[PDB]
């Protein structure tokens, strides 16, 4: 007996005020009962379980299911009830590692530590709550009572307690081998280094010896899996990574469930495949959650999906990370609130790609959207590589300077350079800060009857120009925007506009270049055509010159 | 050398706040800082049976180059049983006030063993390569609202030889900071506070300098002009109309009377003598205080900030709309708006601590995603206030311009 080191026990409790489970053992067939007795006897001689008595009042149901293609029954202990009443753990895997974040390494080896799940002891005071009963044949004797001594397969705390135990075991090996990186994922240890293969396999052999200190057996060299590793939906090769093959469903009668499942698959592909578009495919799910109805699609969605199926035709791969090279992120405007980016260190060798879609809202502009995309790529890059990348943006330095100095919010993007890749993000209009000398002054106003929805929009100017237009199916807000649109339509290239609409001012001062209201869009189009616009606000119903004159014209 | 019983509020569990991403240099700084704290017993590693978490990050304090660890205990502070510090009203009236970091005194006092699990935090790893390095506190943590409360018994006894040697000095404790105020000349103020340092030494190196400004609430000012255009008068009537929500007898009838017709915005309008009288009476009204403005300690303080451009920022602190308790203007990175806003928030919060002994809730002129991405890069204080975001440009920015 070479003395093996014991594994620390993690103290486990149940939820406050809650008690252990008591679920009836369901009637099982004599065929199943015999199979469970043989399974539990071998597990007992292995130390995984032990017989208990009638003192223990807790119970968890046990089933027997045949492994398909095999004539071998397997045991299944349904811990769904004890899990509801087991304390919350610090859970495993806060986030998923991204392959683009792996640093370039010479060799990587996988060790299967699956033999260790049942080599971790369970908290002694908690074993009482893992009790289960093998029902007797014909139900003529008391059932065989068992409890667990190790982390059970399917118990709530087994994943977290297993990984925490491996972490403590692996800590002295990492410290005394600083040139070795180790990633644990379930029953696998990914061991990588930049040593030449001879010195690498030597270190692997030392790790295998170190794991045997706690009686943990691993697969020898001949039985270790080879690259590529299929892991969390990726294919990982020694120098390149890509996603696993994306298979689409091919039905001509779609449902809401599978259209939910394939937008997540197109998004999955978009992390390496460039130009993935899901906009028209995603606007079909608008507020309809029954998962069994059909809906066709448009002349632009199949045009964006004709290439979506054709983009996935040739495999594309990402590269791994060199911390000694710079990290670069480049963004393109795709139109219709869609944006794509690439993260790379050397030209045309991407670490990864991605897309950004604008936040929902009534009014927006391209600079705000680019700002948001920048912030998203910044956070994503901190996660994956621990640093902000350098940005290449399709916006001029002067455009950005004008934007953030005049914008009413505080805004900021990190270090970036201009890249001349059309279409460029630009400011489409800039309102004046002072009244324009020599330009006609339009006093605008609109009003609507809340009951009949009838209203009027109009202006009067300092040169005696006037217009009032009657409107049907309108509101106070719409008449005030329409009034401004009329003044813009009927004035020269330079114009002063006086409104009392705090609503209209709040929209225009947010500087939208696109809107979901066609009225605001027409105003935007007029603003683009003007050379100078000064927009002034006055309080309503105060007898302001011009404003009081047009007010009585449109509220009649 | 013994712990005090500490519990949570009834029906509430410990905090389970997600750790946000950290750069490599901040992760490494926290690894080094926490390694030494562990050797000194201040914190200990924890296992998977602790499901609680509080965010942690790293700052470089004002006028220093070494990283400091900051724990965002905002959620735990909301959930911890209240401990029952009468805020000294004389502190706001002193000529000068100095802020001394005394947070390191907390680490010599043990934390209740049953409560320690609730202080859990995680040093994240890059790219989720490992599970985070998980720690919990064994001693009173900096940033926890229970730390000054528990240490208040001991802190009082350290200061009494000083407080009776100087009955004129006002000393107030908020979080990890000591605020020390007097009416002396600045030279004699520097010296007496260097005297005050001779207690944490016996029984920490830097200090912040503060002076109350001329007005608690800046007066509303109207232009003084010799020729008024139509535009000038429209802007004046708008500001007077807005101020009439704050002040009782503001009249604009005679000034609106000048805007009679449909005139060009740049045409000069002579003021009549009745309009000049109305404007003059409005000036005298605006030089009185606002009626019915009182602090209620049971209600939250709200702080609004407006970006005015060219590095200028205006703010107002209130509990009730149009009942401002304090207004001000922060000015002078000429290229980073977010850094400026973050410094204004800290300056307004410090003023709020001195005046009322609590922090206000901010209304920030910034998009959430921009602020949450960057504010930790410029934060320098050991407390953190609450904030919300303003997405529609308020017309009010003009009136404080
Ligand atoms: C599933 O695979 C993971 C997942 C995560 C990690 C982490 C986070 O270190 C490592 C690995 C091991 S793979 C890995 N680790 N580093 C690199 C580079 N690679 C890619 C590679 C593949 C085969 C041969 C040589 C290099
Ligand atoms: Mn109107
Ligand atoms: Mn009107």
């Amino acid at each position: 007996m070479v003395p093996i080191s014991p594994i620390e026990t993690v103290p486990v409790k149940l939820k406050p005020g809650m008690d252990g489970p008591k679920v009836k053992q369901w009637p099982l067939t004599e065929e199943k009962i015999k199979a469970l007795v043989e399974i539990c006897t071998e597990m007992e001689k292995e130390g995984k379980i032990s017989k208990i008595g009638p003192e223990n009042p807790y119970n968890t149901p046990v089933f027997a299911i045949k492994k398909k293609d095999s004539t071998k029954w397997r045991k299944l202990v349904d811990f769904r009830e004890l899990n509801k009443r087991t304390q919350d753990f610090w859970e495993v895997q806060l986030g998923i590692p991204h392959p683009a974040g792996l640093k370039k390494k010479k060799s990587v080896t996988v060790l299967d530590v699956g033999d260790a799940y049942f080599s971790v002891p369970l908290d002694e005071d908690f074993r009482k709550y893992t009790a289960f009963t093998i029902p007797s044949i014909n139900n003529e004797t008391p059932g065989i009572r068992y409890q667990y001594n190790v982390l059970p397969q399917g118990w709530k705390g087994s994943p977290a307690i297993f990984q925490s135990s491996m972490t403590k075991i692996l800590e002295p090996f990492k410290k005394q081998n600083p040139d070795i990186v180790i990633y644990q994922y379930m029953d696998d240890l990914y061991v990588g280094s930049d040593l030449e293969i001879g010195q690498h396999r030597t270190k692997i052999e030392e790790l295998r010896q170190h794991l045997l200190r706690w009686g943990l057996t691993t697969p020898d060299k001949k039985h270790q899996k080879e690259p590529p590793f299929l892991w969390m939906g990726y294919e990982l090769h020694p120098d390149k990574w890509t996603v696993q093959p994306i298979v689409l469903p091919e039905k001509d009668s779609w449902t809401v469930n599978d259209i939910q499942k394939l937008v997540g698959k197109l998004n999955w592909a978009s992390q390496i495949y460039p130009g993935i578009k899901v906009r028209q495919l995603s606007k079909l799910l608008r507020g309809t959650k029954a998962l069994t109805e059909v809906i066709p699609l448009t002349e632009e969605a199949e045009l964006e999906l004709a290439e979506n199926r054709e983009i996935l035709k040739e495999p594309v791969h990402g590269v791994y990370y060199d911390p000694s090279k710079d990290l670069i992120a480049e963004i393109q405007k795709q139109g219709q609130g869609q944006w794509t980016y690439q993260i790379y260190q050397e030209p045309f060798k991407n670490l990864k790609t991605g897309k950004y879609a604008r936040m929902r809202g009534a009014h927006t502009n391209d600079v705000k959207q680019l700002t948001e995309a920048v912030q998203k790529i910044t956070t994503e890059s901190i996660v994956i590589w621990g640093k902000t990348p350098k940005f290449k943006l399709p916006i001029q330095k002067e455009t950005w300077e004008t934007w953030w100095t005049e914008y009413w919010q505080a805004t900021w993007i990190p270090e970036w350079e201009f890249v001349n890749t059309p279409p460029l993000v630009k400011l489409w209009y800039q309102l004046e800060k002072e009244p324009i000398v020599g330009a006609e002054t339009f006093y605008v106003d609109g009003a609507a009857n809340r009951e009949t929805k009838l209203g009027k929009a109009g202006y009067v100017t300092n040169k005696g120009r006037q217009k009032v237009v009657p409107l049907t199916n309108t509101t106070n807000q719409k008449t005030e925007l329409q009034a401004i649109y009329l003044a813009l339509q009927d004035s020269g290239l330079e114009v002063n506009i006086v409104t009392d609409s705090q609503y209209a001012l709040g929209i225009i001062q947010a500087q939208p270049d696109k809107s979901e209201s066609e009225l605001v869009n027409q105003i935007i189009e007029q603003l683009i055509k003007k050379e100078k616009v000064y927009l002034a606000w006055v309080p309503a119903h105060k007898g302001i010159g011009g404003n009081e004159q047009v007010d009585k014209l449109v509220s009649a | 050398i013994e712990t005090v019983p500490v519990k949570l509020k009834p029906g509430m569990d410990g905090p389970k706040v997600k750790q946000w991403p950290l750069t490599e240099e901040k992760i490494k700084a926290l690894v080094e800082i926490c390694t030494e704290m562990e050797k000194e017993g201040k914190i200990s590693k924890i296992g998977p049976e602790n499901p609680y978490n509080t965010p942690v990050f790293a700052i470089k304090k004002k006028d220093s180059t070494k990283w400091r660890k900051l724990v965002d205990f905002r959620e735990l502070n909301k959930r911890t049983q209240d401990f029952w510090i009468p805020h000294p009203a004389g502190l706001k009236k002193k000529k000068s006030v100095t802020v001394l970091d005394v947070g390191d005194a907390y680490f010599s006092v043990p934390l209740d063993e049953d409560f320690r699990k609730y202080t859990a935090f995680t040093i994240p790893s890059i790219n989720n390569e490992t599970p985070g390095i998980r720690y919990q506190y064994n001693v009173l943590p900096q940033g926890w609202k229970g730390s000054p409360a528990i240490f208040q018994s001991s802190m009082t006894k350290i200061l009494e030889p000083f407080k009776k040697q100087n009955p004129d000095i006002v000393i107030y404790q908020y979080m990890d900071d000591l605020y020390v105020g007097s009416d002396l000349e600045i030279g004699q103020h520097r010296t007496k506070i260097e005297e005050l340092r001779q207690h944490l030494l016996r029984w920490l190196w830097m200090g912040y300098e503060l002076h109350p400004d001329k007005w608690t609430v800046q007066p509303i000012v109207l232009p003084e002009k010799d020729s008024w255009t139509v535009n000038d008068i429209q802007k004046l009537v708008g500001k007077l109309n807005w101020a009439s929500q704050i002040y009782p007898g503001i009249k604009v009838r005679q000034l609106s009377k000048l805007l009679r017709g449909t005139k060009a915005l740049t045409e000069v309008i002579p003021l009549t003598e009745e309009a000049e009288l109305e404007l003059a009476e409005n000036r005298e009204i605006l030089k009185e205080p606002v009626h019915g403005v009182y602090y209620d300690p049971s209600k939250d303080l709200i702080a609004e900030i407006q970006k005015q451009g060219q590095g200028q920022w205006t703010y107002q602190i209130y509990q009730e709309p149009f009942k401002n308790l304090k207004t001000g203007k922060y000015a002078r990175a000429h290229t980073n708006d977010v850094k400026q806003l973050t410094e204004a928030v800290q300056k307004i919060t410090t003023e709020s601590i001195v005046i009322w002994g609590k922090t206000p809730k901010f209304k920030l002129p910034i998009q959430k995603e921009t602020w949450e991405t960057w504010w930790t890069e410029y934060w320098q204080a050991t407390w953190i206030p609450e904030w919300e975001f303003v997405n529609t440009p308020p017309l009010v920015k003009l009136w404080y311009q």
